[PDB]
């Protein structure tokens, strides 16, 4: 029940992204606003989508634009890396 | 998926901004769509004490229908608390002095009677015609069908449509008409 | 025009829209296909996690790996001793979903469960109506009670 | 069609008109509707077979010319008035005389309105639970159309 | 809901009655001996 | 787009034996089953509506077979 | 005032329409009833409440068996408001000792002495 | 176009029949926003703190008073007054100093 | 043509329920809610009153 990063610190999720889809040969990603609720009230909702390619891999929800973009970078990392929520559950059946 | 905790909450939670035009429509069906979105009975997380209401904005609120001969038969009552004190108005009086009245009384009806009836009050802005501020315009977020289908006016038929439907008599060459 | 022709108005057809079904002979290929893509995502192993809908005691359950249930009744299990639920209503993942009528084959789904303890409830208070009550013609009712942990679904690729 | 023409010389000039579409679906109707099968299918909402019988200035031509059965055309008169209460016919307002303007007051929507809204009284003391008084929608003369809902429809409101 | 339904087509009208969902038995062991037979 | 009377009447001639409780999991949780079986319901009202305007003996409807038990 | 009331012979004798409705040969009678409860007791007569424990239909939606003879017929006419008949059904024959311990009694009114809980195939 | 529900929103539906006709199987794969249906993000002028701030504009009578500030807070937030007024001390004291958390 | 009336309405009458069947028949044991009379007057007499248009 424990998220990734919950357990590693990770400060500015996007520079380590980017490295990482370089290794790759992928393209950096461009962002993009796709969903949008209540912009110019005290309680807004951004959804951002990073697209690649014209190819969307993230997206995340979040106050502002700027938090909203950061949480679509660590969803983005998590897929890359296979530490999603609805991974393969660990393995104790082994007896061996 | 795959979200961090709060930013998950956050997302279910949100408030959303709704859109309503009244043109022609009855005030008692608007009033139903309205109702359902202020309480929030439109969400598969919905619990009497977790606040989940939405805003609905309504427009053309001047322009709405009454079937029958309810303008003229609709009274409503007040009292001013004075000896002497009861005024009682019909619909047409009452929408001529105020143009938001009819649709905002018949929303408060519907609401359960208690204390967060008066919070969702709070949510509902209503506006006589098809202007809106600047800043509320960007909040919103969805459009809404209309309850009732507004039928057509004879000089709305596009000339095919009447070449269409047949002929039932001819008059006689013969008559003044 | 033809025999029994109306006019278009407003009351001549019916508000719904009446649809068309597809032919039965291409749906059957059609499903023949689904079922084959399927199979081989199971062959293949391409799922992460499962949760199923099991039918145990009177109750169902909503169930996934690691997760915890409480029984009000006594078992008859030692603790520590492994059981397999046999009433499963559904099994689904991220991108298929299977539902028996009612039930699923045996060959298909296992599910595997453990019993961590066995206890009893907190005291319940019942005192009936009555005139002149009283604070001491009341009863307590205790119950005993069973948790299970959740261990383990597999599906084997047999549709 | 015959015009009256003042030229004081006076003289009237008969026209041609257009004629019925051929071919009724329904023949040996003796009603115009009943030769098409429209006798419980048209409500006030249907202008295009309402306009035929209607003359220039809004009024409701006479049997003998139209043909239609007493039943027909008590139906027809008053599905007239409501699509004349309910604007849908704005090509035919009465006419004024001389020096004659439209009020110029603010228009209230309305559709099947039974009664002229001039002479109805308010509602003024409302009824409890099971002795309401009830307010009339809709037309009597029109209770036998086709029904489309599991219970008939509520007349009164 | 789904009575009337239930009894046209042969079966209970409530879907606690006869049938495999609820004679079954509900749990073996994990070896594969069977359990107890329930009271009910 | 569908009303409660038709989603839960329909579930029940298809077989289909979860109950309320565990049905309110499925929305909150699992939004794509719950529409897969948003459209099982839909057809099998669907295939009603079919049986019920023609008349005379005609195939049954794909999902309107009933499986026996004995 | 309010006293116990004795039905006209009419109502029992039946029509070549009801035959047909129903499905019962006026030949080859059936033999032994299913009868369940299905109203109240309360409010009742207190010549109604005594029978209803006469015939063993204390519970209600639970079916009892009975002979369809004159004797046991004269005291459900005086109920039958209540209750619900039922002809019984035999399909595969009477039960023997050997099926005993396998029958089950469907909705329909069958009494199969072979319940297995699989699909028929 | 088996699938009686549109495919354009949460997923597509895809539902079949096993040839014993004992179980139903259901394909279901996402659906993904298209590119031209996207916005740009508006990079030219971001914390929620700073929102507030300028919501909460601190004008006139420097620190107002409790009812005109209770005004303020209750147009941003769209509630009541009511809602902002504190309680006595026999409220205060009966409240949990650990509730429970479930996870 | 009042009493021939009469008699056309009870012939062609679509109800497949009548008081006399009922009342007579005992069906519902409503003759615990019923009078004596209701037999004989079938439910075309209230008191005083006659019904005109009670089958
Ligand atoms: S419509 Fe044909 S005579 Fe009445």
């Amino acid at each position: 029940g424990k998220e990734l990063f919950e357990m590693w610190t990770v400060v500015n999720p996007m520079g380590l992204l980017v490295e990482e889809l370089k290794k790759r040969n992928i393209s950096a990603p461009e962002s993009r606003l796709t969903r949008q609720s209540g912009s110019t009230t005290a309680l807004p909702l951004y959804f951002v989508g990073l697209y690649c390619d014209r190819k969307l891999i993230a997206e995340g929800p979040g106050e502002t634009v700027l938090v909203a973009e950061e949480e679509a970078a660590r969803v983005a990392l998590r897929k890359l890396y296979g530490f999603t929520e609805n991974r393969r559950p660990w393995d104790y059946s082994k007896p061996k | 998926s795959s979200f961090s905790r709060a930013p998950q909450q956050w997302a279910t939670f949100a408030r959303m901004w709704y859109l309503l035009d009244g043109k022609m429509q009855p005030p008692g069906k608007l009033a139903v769509i309205a109702s359902n979105k202020l309480q929030g009975l439109n969400k598969p997380v919905y619990h009497q004490l977790s606040d989940c209401g939405d805003h609905v904005v309504i427009i053309n609120t001047r322009h709405i229908a009454f079937s029958g001969n309810k303008w003229e038969q609709k009274v409503y009552s007040s009292h001013t608390g004075y000896p002497g004190g009861f005024r009682q108005v019909t619909a047409a009086q009452l929408h001529r002095k105020d143009p938001v009245a009819i649709v905002k009384l018949a929303i408060y009806g519907m609401l359960p009677k208690n204390l967060h009836r008066r919070t969702m009050m709070q949510r509902l802005h209503l506006f006589p015609d098809e202007d809106i501020p600047e800043d509320i315009l960007k909040n919103l977020v969805e459009e809404l069908p209309q309850p009732r289908r507004v039928p057509k006016r004879l000089d709305e038929y596009t000339q095919e449509e009447i070449e269409a439907f047949p002929r039932v008599w001819t008059p006689p060459d013969d008559f003044r008409m | 025009y033809p025999q029994g022709y109306v006019p278009k108005t407003s009351l001549s057809s019916p508000p719904w829209q009446e649809v068309v079904l597809p032919d039965p002979v291409e749906e059957t290929r059609h499903h023949a296909e689904v079922v084959k893509r399927v199979n081989e995502l199971i062959a293949t192993g391409q799922y992460g996690r499962l949760f199923a809908v099991v039918h145990f005691a009177s109750h169902q359950w909503k169930v996934t790996a690691e997760d915890l249930i409480l029984i009000e009744n006594e078992l008859d299990i030692k603790c520590g001793e492994r059981i397999r639920l046999e009433k499963v209503l559904l099994v689904g993942a991220d991108n298929f979903t299977l539902l028996g009528k009612p039930l699923l084959r045996k060959e298909l789904v296992r599910v595997e469960a453990t019993v961590i303890e066995k206890t009893e409830s907190w005291p319940k208070i019942n005192m009936k109506f009555r005139k002149r009550k009283n604070f001491r013609k009341k009863k307590i009712i205790v119950n005993p009670q069973t948790i299970l942990r959740i261990n383990t679904i597999e599906i084997a690729p047999r549709l | 069609l015959r015009e009256v023409v003042k030229i004081t010389v006076i003289e009237g000039r008969i026209t041609e008109t257009p004629k019925a579409t051929p071919d009724p679906p329904n023949p040996s109707g003796q009603c115009p509707i009943c030769r098409w099968n429209l006798k419980h299918k048209y409500t006030y909402e249907d202008v295009l077979l309402l306009s035929q019988f209607i003359r220039p200035y809004g009024g409701m031509l006479p049997r003998r010319v139209t043909g239609l059965c007493r039943e027909e055309h008590r139906k027809i008169e008053e599905c007239v008035k409501m699509a004349h209460r309910a604007g849908l016919l704005p090509n035919h307002r009465p006419q004024l005389p001389e020096g004659c303007l439209p009020k110029d007051k603010p228009k209230l929507n309305r559709y099947l309105t039974r009664w002229a809204p001039k002479s109805v009284k308010p509602i003024y003391k409302k009824g409890h639970r099971w002795n309401k008084v009830g307010m009339a929608v809709g037309s009597p003369l029109l209770k036998d159309n086709v029904c489309y809902s599991r219970r008939p429809l509520k007349m009164m409101h | 809901a789904g009575g009337q339904w239930r009894l046209q087509q042969g079966l209970a009208a409530n879907p606690s009655g006869y049938g495999p969902l609820t004679e079954l038995p509900d749990w073996s062991f994990a070896d594969g001996r069977p359990a107890p037979p329930m009271k009910g | 787009g569908l009303k409660y009377p038709a989603f839960i009447v329909n579930l029940i001639k298809c077989q289909v034996e979860l109950n309320r409780k565990v049905l309110v999991d499925l929305a909150i949780y699992e939004p794509k089953t719950f529409k897969s079986l948003a459209a099982l319901a839909k057809r099998r009202q669907q295939e009603g509506f079919a049986a019920a305007l023609g008349d005379g003996k005609e195939p049954e409807g794909i999902f309107s077979r009933v499986v026996q038990y004995h | 005032k309010f006293t116990k009331s004795r039905i006209p012979d009419k109502v029992f004798q039946p029509k070549p329409e009801d035959h047909e409705k129903y499905g019962g040969d006026p030949q080859n009678p059936h033999k032994l009833h299913i009868v369940t409860r299905i109203r109240s007791t309360k409010r009742r007569p207190y010549w109604e409440k005594d029978t209803i424990k006469m015939l063993g239909l204390q519970k209600a939606h639970s079916p009892q068996i009975h002979k369809n003879i004159p004797s046991v017929n004269a005291k459900l006419k005086v109920v039958k408001h209540l209750i619900r008949i039922q002809p019984l059904k035999l399909p595969q024959g009477l039960p023997t000792e050997e099926t005993m311990s396998s029958t089950c009694l469907k909705s329909t009114g069958e009494l199969v002495v072979q319940w297995h809980l699989k699909p028929v195939e | 176009t088996y699938s009686s529900l549109p495919d354009d929103y949460n997923c597509q539906v895809d539902l079949a029949l096993t040839a014993d006709g004992r179980t139903i199987v259901c394909y279901h794969p996402s659906v993904d926003i298209p590119y031209e249906h996207t916005k740009p993000i508006p990079q030219p002028d971001e914390t929620h703190e700073q929102i507030l701030k300028a919501k909460l504009e601190v004008r006139k009578s420097k620190q107002l008073e409790q009812g005109p500030m209770i005004e303020q807070l209750s147009k941003v937030f769209y509630t009541t007054k009511h809602r902002w007024y504190p309680h006595g001390q026999y409220h205060n004291r009966r409240k949990k100093l650990n509730p429970p958390r479930d996870r | 043509r009042m009493h021939q009336n009469q008699r056309e309405r009870e012939l062609n009458n679509q109800n497949p329920w009548t008081f006399e069947h009922i009342a007579t028949a005992n069906m519902f044991g409503i003759r615990k809610f019923l009078s004596p009379y209701d037999l004989t007057q079938k439910g075309r007499y209230w008191g005083k009153f006659y019904m005109p248009k009670r089958v």
